């Protein structure tokens, strides 16, 4: 019982705010990517990086402030303040996109931080340590759209930037030079994320609707009580209700709460592994059977040729703007336009 | 159910925790005013006012092109606006 | 302990929180950002 | 013993191992029509002039589409809002060309899938059930009426409704940002916040349920086989559970009462994808997104970008290039 | 930048004589714009008729030429074609013809000095934009 | 008996002081003029 | 039984106090009906256009005929300022009556008379409430022929001279018109009742609705529901609100379409034009200034082959090119002149095109309905400067959203009228479980 000990014990002292050794790396950094986030929109300009204000001091508004990331001619620097580029001038710092470094450094830092948590809090309570698994998920989003993507293109500047619009022109990014949503990874992806909401739902309702009636009152939430060891909703209605309704029903508690852990988790994992590959935009871009028959014959035209005719107007029409370091001039005459529009 | 810690709805309601955050409250939003109306929050950050994103006759973004004489460059941008 | 009813306080702080975004949404309007 | 009686005792039997009933009379026809005709369609149909401008698009497996680039393609716009059933043309050809089959299986459809509401009602009413599953179903139907009746209605045109396939679902989606900008419509902010939250909340549930599975069975064996339907005592520790996340977060922001907890995993999801739902079917009557294109400007008047004006960037590229034979002037109303 | 006497100083008539505007004039003409303009010249293009549009190199070639201020009052009074040919006044806002475009019922003398001024100035501002439609966006 | 500053105390205070800072000045902001 | 978040329901057998909240919430619908129309009269400049101005209340008084004049001028804003005061003063009536009932007047009706007084399973008295506040509507719907015909008339945007106040002195009458409307097919070129294009439709409609609902109110007063109709319903309060929350919802669905397409009793004088009369003017816009500049418009022909100005209708009428062409069923005063038997007539397109319709097309074509929800007019690409949302964008809008609420009210409330009915709204009893006694599936 020495020092070690007693640090242990303040530690894991029962309190309103549990702290645990998990804690020491998880609140400084989750402050601070937090803190650092909201410092940046309220007040820091993306002028020298972006050619963008994005702060509400600069005239923006929720939707378009953002901590944007840094300029293209960083690299993949740290952007440490002390380091070379801004040589400990904090204002500099701001101005060279530190902050973006900085949130998504300590951003991760504060993931791996939460998910030691639940590890550290689990071990305590007695609980398998399934909740920490699934936040597996998250955490792979994360690593591989906000570092292994960036890593793997010219510099930190083409990351998603924190922020609402920001993001949203991410999205439109993916679409018109990747063609992202014609990649499988992202579609399974987006069967987890869809297919989980829809499991939320229906098992909400469910047993909502196949309660049992256990008080007099109207309100059948006050007819529960957390130390009764009978279920509260009928396993066998809901059965056969989805059964004769959907062809078939969950029977079995325990694989039914497993498969919600397990549609969504595995939903942003492949989205994930599909990141990684754009990371070397290595798209799954055209299908060169329906290039080549199109090519040759101009009267073939699908769904499929009409988007990637929609990625060559983005490509061309926000490229300037959207990538200025590499000082795109684009005369009227040769941006791709339809009939009149 | 409880840890120890004072219930909130006892302080919030109490008379000593509005005698003192009466005062502490205004206190910050006022401070955090003047952060703004005195300019310090432009200096501070290095945020453009909005007659210095541009000089006079200048349509050029001040983009930074260089690694290592980044801060050297936004330094004579600036200079470029005096 | 009990002194400032909690409905009071309930209510003061829910105009307070209108008066502060309702002035973010009045400068939405006018200044910066107003496309003016 | 009515002939009658007897008819209508089949139809409502609770014996019959897919439930019938009155909205399943309606619902069987027209989901079977609607299917058959999907299927043909989806691997033989010839291609489609969805826009009006003789320019037929090739949406089936023979005419050289694979099963990401097929699709149903939406009716011609020369025909509008008009009703194009086979009895109206001249010939199948007819019908073929100017694609008549998207409406056909777009009707059935939206006609089969409400009566599939109904049917939810209905049963839960013939088990003793409470009712409300069909209202957790109407926000998915009510997404599905939106991209396929209210938005051809506000734009005047099916051939504006969203294609019966997966490219062509992309195209509605870039085409559709291009002309409302709905990344900015907060309805679209809300859907993704119940499709993400309801993804979020689905995850946490079954992660906390898992965690606290009571040990019934052996390491060799499934813990599902610790769980024996319809077995009358709860098969996890909802205490354990709530201990947990409870201190994970603090405690008043766990749940220890699962009507409560069930409830919110049913409403949030729900919720959001009703705005959903509703962001399509208003900026099917053009009251879009927020524009704040050249909303900073600086001292002199010069705009100042942010990041909605690259928004529209990408937005403007869309936007010429779409259809890019179909506009004669310079406005895209509709 | 900022909104000097010189971007505020433009031409008043072709023989070459100026007029320097006040930043109140300027907002104002803006306004007036908006108000009984931007319908049909939102940026300085023409929705109806996008081949003329009001940038100054535009006006410059009109006859009357319209790159000054009085030339622009004269228009709002009377507005011809580009070649000077025939009168617009019922198909054009215009005080010869506000009795069918109520809009421009109640704008007084200044309020035309103050809307030609906008027209003039905001060119030397946006440059390419004022005009260029959507390209420029 | 119940103590007044607490790791809550800290936690709540490390959250509320900057934020009501930050209101102030954003605040002050919706004034600014170009 | 019901918690605080349900506390209305608490209101289902208190009839007394259920009077005082229907009274005060209609008090609350008159009082925004008054105080809207005057913070629209405050606002309201006559030298623009309504629709520039976001008025919603003020079209509505235009169109029953007050204030206005050829061309729909507004003449006299008084009409405007009277329609929101009396509004606005009958609220305070209702006002009191409601908190009156609801918080001292008697809590149950019952015990003080047996008129006012009822029982929800009442089938007799329930039917002679509808009956009752059938014939109120049917009076309802005689005033507004009663303004039609002998107070001044309505606004009539078809009538000849640009649109004016016009009384109507031969209502249709004929029932195969009438009716004939309620059987037309919802899908385009036939609108259903949307598409009624006369104000003789409009009048006579109202005053068959009228008698028919003084019929059925009388009728209701003096039966009892027949033995089919027992069986085959719920006899509730909450059954009751369902049913009305479905009509409710039908109609918002209706009132959407009317105010989108229907150019007669939602004038676009006062409304703005419709989506199809917008991208029809812009076809028409540019067909007049080619044609000035020397282009045959007939003869024209555009990228894909088909005219770059007019085209067929896939019935063969001549229309307007590009992709208006799914427009062609719309019909508007401006445009009716250049109409000949075959469609579009390139005889009077050459000759007979005025000035008044080349202004109406410019106007109509840059007030087209689409806009940002911060009132940025134009396509969601356009740049800041015109602060413009169309009236019925906003209506339109508005009521589905409406409509599609009271629509999920309605499969609530139904649900859940029948669980109460027979039993089973708490949730499954554990020792009668109905599946349990059931043979399984397989
Ligand atoms: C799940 C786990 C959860 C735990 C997560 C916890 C997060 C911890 C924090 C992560 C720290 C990562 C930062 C690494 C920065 C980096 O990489 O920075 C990049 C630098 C390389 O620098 C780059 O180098 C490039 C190539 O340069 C070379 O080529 C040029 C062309 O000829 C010139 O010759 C030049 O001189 C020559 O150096 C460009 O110049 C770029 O501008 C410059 O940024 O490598 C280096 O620092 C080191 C790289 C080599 C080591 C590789 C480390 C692996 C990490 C990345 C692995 C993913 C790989 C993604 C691939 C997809
Ligand atoms: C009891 C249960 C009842 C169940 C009934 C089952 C069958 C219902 C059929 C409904 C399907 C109709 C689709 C509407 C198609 C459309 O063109 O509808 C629009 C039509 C109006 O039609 C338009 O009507 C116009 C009328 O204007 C004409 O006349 C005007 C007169 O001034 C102008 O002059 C105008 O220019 C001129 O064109 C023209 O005819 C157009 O061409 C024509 O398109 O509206 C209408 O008939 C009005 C009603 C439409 C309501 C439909 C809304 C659907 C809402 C579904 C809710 C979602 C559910 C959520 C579930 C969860
Ligand atoms: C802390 C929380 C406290 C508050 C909780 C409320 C949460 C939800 C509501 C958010 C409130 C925040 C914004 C309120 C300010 C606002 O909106 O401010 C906006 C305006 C006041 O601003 C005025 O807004 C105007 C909007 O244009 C209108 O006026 C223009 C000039 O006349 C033109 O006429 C244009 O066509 C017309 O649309 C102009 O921009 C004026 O310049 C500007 O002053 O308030 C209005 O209008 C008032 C509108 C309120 C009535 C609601 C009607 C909406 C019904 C349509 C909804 C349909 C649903 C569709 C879903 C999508
Ligand atoms: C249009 C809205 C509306 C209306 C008309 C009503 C009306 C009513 N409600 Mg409901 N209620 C509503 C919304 C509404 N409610 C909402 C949104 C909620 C959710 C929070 C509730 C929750 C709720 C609960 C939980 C309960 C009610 C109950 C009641 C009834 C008695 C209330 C009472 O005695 O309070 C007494 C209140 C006071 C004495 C305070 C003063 C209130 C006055 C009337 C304010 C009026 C001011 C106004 C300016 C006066 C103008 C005067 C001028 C005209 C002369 C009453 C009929 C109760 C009930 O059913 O009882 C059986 C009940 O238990 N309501
Ligand atoms: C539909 C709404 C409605 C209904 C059903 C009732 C029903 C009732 N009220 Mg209530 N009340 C209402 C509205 C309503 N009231 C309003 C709006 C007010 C404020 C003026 C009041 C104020 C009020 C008070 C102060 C009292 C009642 C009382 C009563 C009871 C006896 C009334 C009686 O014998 O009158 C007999 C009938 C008449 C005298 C009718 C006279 C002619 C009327 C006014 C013509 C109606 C005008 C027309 C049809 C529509 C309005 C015009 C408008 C559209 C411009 C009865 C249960 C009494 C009670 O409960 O006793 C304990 C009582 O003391 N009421
Ligand atoms: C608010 C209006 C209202 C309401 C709620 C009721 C309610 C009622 N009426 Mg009354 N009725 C009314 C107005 C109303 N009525 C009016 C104005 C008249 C005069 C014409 C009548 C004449 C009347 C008669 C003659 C009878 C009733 C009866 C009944 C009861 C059974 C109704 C029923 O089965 O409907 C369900 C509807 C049907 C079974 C048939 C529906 C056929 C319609 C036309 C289908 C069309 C719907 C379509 C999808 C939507 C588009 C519209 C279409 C027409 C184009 C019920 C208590 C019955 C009763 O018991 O009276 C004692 C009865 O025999 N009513
Ligand atoms: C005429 C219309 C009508 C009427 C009279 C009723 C009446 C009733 N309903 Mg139903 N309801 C309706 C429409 C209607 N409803 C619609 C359209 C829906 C679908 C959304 C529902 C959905 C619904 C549910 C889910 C439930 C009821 C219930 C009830 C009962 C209790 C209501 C209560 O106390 O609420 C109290 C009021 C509140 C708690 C406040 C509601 C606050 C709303 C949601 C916020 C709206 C804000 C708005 C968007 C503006 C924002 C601006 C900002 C400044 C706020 C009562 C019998 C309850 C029941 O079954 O009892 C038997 C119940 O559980 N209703
Ligand atoms: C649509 C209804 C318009 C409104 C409102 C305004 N203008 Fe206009 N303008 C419009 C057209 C169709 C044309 C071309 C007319 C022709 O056939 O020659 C114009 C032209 C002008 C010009 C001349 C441009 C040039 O010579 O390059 C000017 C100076 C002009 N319009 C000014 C102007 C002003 C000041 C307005 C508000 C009072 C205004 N216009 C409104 C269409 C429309
Ligand atoms: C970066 C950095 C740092 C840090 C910092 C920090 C830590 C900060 C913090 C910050 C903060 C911490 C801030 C805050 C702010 C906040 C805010 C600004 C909020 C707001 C909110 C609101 C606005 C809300 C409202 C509302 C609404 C709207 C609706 C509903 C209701 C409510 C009420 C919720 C340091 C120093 C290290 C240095 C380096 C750099
Ligand atoms: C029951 C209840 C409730 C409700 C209530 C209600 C809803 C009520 C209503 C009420 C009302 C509804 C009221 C009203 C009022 C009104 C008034 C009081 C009026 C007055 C007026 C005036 C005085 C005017 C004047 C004028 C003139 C004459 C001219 C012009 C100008 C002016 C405007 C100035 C609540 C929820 C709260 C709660 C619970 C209970
Ligand atoms: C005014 C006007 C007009 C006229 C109109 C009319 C004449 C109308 C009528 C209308 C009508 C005449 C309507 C009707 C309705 C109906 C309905 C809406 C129905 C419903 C039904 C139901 C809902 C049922 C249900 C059920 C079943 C099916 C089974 C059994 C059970 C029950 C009962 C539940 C016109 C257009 C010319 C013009 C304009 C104005
Ligand atoms: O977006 Mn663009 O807008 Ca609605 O129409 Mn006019 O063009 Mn075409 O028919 Mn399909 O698409
Ligand atoms: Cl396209
Ligand atoms: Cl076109
Ligand atoms: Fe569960």
């Amino acid at each position: 019982r020495g020092w070690f000990d007693i640090l242990d014990d303040w530690l894991k002292r029962d309190r309103f705010v549990f702290v645990g050794w998990s804690g020491i790396l998880l609140f400084p950094c989750a402050y601070l990517a937090l803190g650092g986030w909201l410092t940046g929109t309220t007040f820091v300009t993306s002028w020298y990086t972006h050619g963008l204000a994005s702060s509400y001091l600069e005239g923006c508004n929720f939707l378009t402030v953002a901590v944007s990331t840094p300029a293209n001619s960083m690299g993949h620097s740290l952007l440490l303040l002390w380091g070379p580029e801004a040589q400990g001038d904090f204002t500099r710092w701001c101005q060279l996109g530190g902050l973006w470094t900085f949130i998504a450094l300590h951003g991760a830092f504060g993931l791996i931080g939460f998910m030691l948590r639940q590890f550290e809090i689990a071990r305590l309570v007695g609980v398998r340590p399934y909740n920490a698994i699934a936040f597996s998920a998250p955490i792979a989003v994360f690593v591989s759209v906000f570092l292994i993507y960036p890593l793997g293109q010219s510099s930190w500047f083409f990351a998603p930037s924190f922020g609402v619009a920001a993001i949203f022109r991410f999205l439109l990014f993916f679409q018109g030079f990747h063609n992202w949503t014609l990649n499988p990874f992202h579609m399974m992806g987006v069967a987890g994320v869809l297919g989980g909401a829809l499991l939320c739902a229906i098992h909400g309702a469910t047993v909502e609707n196949t309660l049992f009636q256990d008080g007099e009152g109207a309100s059948t939430f006050r007819a529960f009580n957390p130390t009764q060891a009978e279920e509260t909703y009928s396993m066998v209605t809901a059965n056969r209700f989805w059964s004769q309704i959907f062809g078939i029903a969950f029977s079995n508690k325990r694989w039914l709460h497993f498969f919600m852990l397990f549609v969504p988790v595995t939903g942003l994992w492949m989205s994930a592994i599909g990141v990684v590959g754009l990371a070397l935009n290595l798209r799954s871009y055209d299908f060169i059977s329906q290039e080549i028959r199109a090519a040759e014959d101009p009267e073939f035209e699908t769904f499929y040729t009409k988007n990637l005719l929609l990625n060559e107007g983005i490509r061309a029409w926000m490229a300037p703007q959207d990538q200025p370091h590499e000082n795109f001039v684009f005369p009227e005459e040769v941006l791709p336009r339809g009939n009149a529009l | 159910g409880t840890t120890g810690e004072r219930p909130f709805s006892d302080i919030i309601t109490s008379v000593r925790y509005w005698v003192i955050h009466s005062i502490t409250i205004p206190a910050l939003f006022i401070a955090g005013w003047l952060f703004v109306s005195t300019g310090l929050a432009y200096d501070v950050f290095g945020t453009p006012r909005p007659d210095s994103y541009y000089a006079q006759e200048q349509r050029s973004i001040p983009l930074v092109t260089d690694r290592f004489e980044a801060k050297q460059q936004v330094e004579t941008f600036l200079e470029q606006l005096k | 302990g009990g002194r400032i009813p909690l409905w009071i306080v309930a209510t003061v702080a829910g105009m307070g929180v209108i008066v502060i975004v309702g002035l973010f949404f009045y400068g939405a309007y006018a200044g910066l950002g107003s496309s003016l | 013993a009515n002939l009658w009686e007897r008819f209508c005792n089949w139809v409502t039997s609770t014996d019959n191992r897919l439930y019938v009933g009155w909205f399943g009379v309606i619902m069987i026809p027209t989901l079977l029509a609607a299917t058959i005709c999907f299927v043909i369609a989806f691997i033989a149909a010839p291609p489609v002039d969805i826009d009006g401008i003789r320019e037929p698009v090739s949406g089936s497996l023979l005419y050289g589409n694979n099963i990401i680039t097929g699709a149903v393609v939406p009716s011609s716009n020369a025909i509008g809002l008009h009703f194009y059933p086979i009895w109206e043309a001249a010939s199948l050809d007819e019908w073929l060309y100017n694609g008549g089959p998207y409406q056909l299986i777009i009707f059935h459809f939206l006609l089969g899938a409400s009566c599939y509401m109904g049917r939810q009602w209905e049963l839960s009413y013939r088990l003793g059930m409470r009712p409300w599953i069909c209202v957790a179903y109407s926000a998915p139907l009510a997404s599905a009426f939106a991209v396929f009746l209210i938005y051809p209605i506000g734009q005047g045109s099916f051939s504006d409704g969203m294609p019966l396939g997966i490219s062509g679902t992309f195209n509605f989606m870039i085409v559709f940002q291009a002309e409302h900008n709905i990344l900015m419509h907060p309805f679209h902010q809300l859907g993704v916040a119940g499709v993400f939250g309801g993804a979020l909340f689905c995850a946490m549930h079954g992660s906390l349920v898992t965690s606290s599975l009571i040990r019934e069975t052996t390491e060799t064996e499934s813990a599902n086989y610790g769980y024996k339907f319809g077995q009358e005592e709860e098969t996890y520790n909802i205490v354990a559970a709530h201990g947990y996340f409870g201190r994970l977060i603090f405690q008043y922001a766990s749940f220890n009462n699962s009507r409560s907890l069930h409830f919110f995993l049913a409403a949030w999801p729900v919720v959001g994808v009703w705005f959903t739902a509703l962001g399509i079917s208003t900026m099917a009557f053009n009251l879009n997104g927020f524009n704040f294109n050249h909303s900073v400007i600086d001292a002199k008047g010069n705009v100042i970008n942010t990041w909605a004006d690259i928004i529209n960037r990408a937005n403007l590229g869309m936007e010429v290039m779409h259809e890019r034979n179909a506009h004669n002037f310079p406005l895209d109303l509709a | 930048a900022e909104l000097t006497p010189e971007v505020l100083t433009v031409p008043l008539n072709s023989e070459g004589k100026t007029i320097t505007l006040t930043e109140k004039q300027y907002l104002e003409g803006k306004r007036l714009f908006q108000y009984a303009c931007a319908s049909c010249h939102v940026g300085g293009i023409t929705k109806t008729n996008p081949s003329l549009d009001l940038r100054t190199e535009t006006l410059a070639l009109a006859t009357p030429p319209r790159d000054n201020i009085e030339g622009l009052v004269d228009y709002m009074k009377n507005p011809t074609t580009y070649d000077g040919e025939q009168e617009i006044a019922e198909v054009h806002p215009s005080l010869r013809s506000a009795d069918i475009f109520p809009k421009m019922r109640n704008l007084t003398e200044k309020d035309l000095v103050a809307i030609a001024g906008h027209i003039l100035v905001e060119p030397k501002i946006l440059g390419d934009k004022w005009g260029g439609g959507k390209v420029y966006y | 008996s119940y103590p007044i500053f607490t790791v809550r105390w800290v936690a709540v205070h490390t959250l509320a002081v900057p934020t009501i800072f930050f209101l102030g000045a954003i605040a002050a902001m919706q004034f600014i003029q170009r | 039984g019901f918690a605080w978040w349900a506390g209305n329901a608490r209101l289902i057998n208190l009839s007394g106090k259920l009077l005082g909240a229907h009274v005060a919430h209609a008090g609350l619908i008159v009082f925004w009906a008054g105080a809207m129309t005057l913070f629209e009269l405050a606002h309201f400049i006559p030298e623009k256009p309504m629709y520039e101005q976001g008025l919603i209340l003020i079209p509505h008084i235009a169109t029953l005929g007050w204030g206005v004049g050829p061309g729909g001028e507004v003449v006299d804003t008084f009409p405007f300022f009277v329609v929101g005061v009396v509004h606005l003063i009958s609220s305070a009536v209702l006002g009191f009556g409601g908190v009156y009932h609801a918080i001292r007047g008697p809590e149950t009706l019952e015990e003080y008379s047996s008129f006012f007084g009822y029982d929800w399973k009442d089938k007799n008295k329930m039917t002679t409430i509808l009956g009752f506040h059938l014939i109120v509507l049917g009076i309802g719907a005689l005033l507004l022929v009663a303004k039609a015909m002998f107070f001044g008339g309505l606004y009539d945007t078809w009538a000849p001279g640009g649109g004016d106040v016009r009384v109507i002195t031969n209502p249709t009458l004929d029932p195969r018109v009438i009716f004939g409307y309620l059987l037309k097919s919802p899908f385009g070129g036939e609108g259903w009742i949307v598409s009624v294009n006369n104000l003789e439709d409009v009048v006579g409609g109202h005053i068959w609705i009228g008698l028919i609902c003084i019929a059925g109110g009388i009728w209701h007063i003096l039966t009892t529901p027949f033995g089919w109709a027992r069986r085959a319903f719920i006899w509730s309060g909450e059954a009751y609100l369902s049913y009305s929350l479905g009509a409710l919802s039908m109609m918002g669905f209706i009132a959407t379409c009317f105010v989108w397409f229907n150019n007669t009793v939602y004038p676009s004088e006062f409304y703005g034009p419709t989506g199809p009369e917008a991208s029809q003017a812009q076809a028409m816009t540019f067909l007049i200034r080619d044609q000035k500049l020397g282009a045959n418009v007939g003869s024209a022909q555009g990228p894909t082959g088909l005219g770059k100005y007019l085209m067929r209708s896939p019935t063969g009428e001549i229309i307007f090119g590009g992709e208006t062409m799914r427009f062609w069923d719309f019909r508007g005063p401006w445009l009716e002149p250049l109409r000949g038997p075959n469609g579009l007539d390139l005889n009077k397109i050459k000759n007979d095109i005025q000035p008044w319709q080349e202004r109406r097309a410019a106007e109509y074509m840059t007030h087209a309905p689409l806009g940002s929800l911060n009132s940025v007019g134009g396509v969601a690409t356009e740049i800041n400067s015109v602060n413009f949302v169309s009236p019925r964008s906003w209506l339109a809008t508005s009521h589905f959203v409406l409509a599609f609420f009271f629509l999920v009210g309605h499969l609530w409330h139904a649900g859940r009228a029948r669980a109460a009915a027979a039993g089973f709204e708490k949730g499954i009893d554990r020792e009668s479980e109905p599946v349990l006694s059931m043979p399984s599936l397989d």
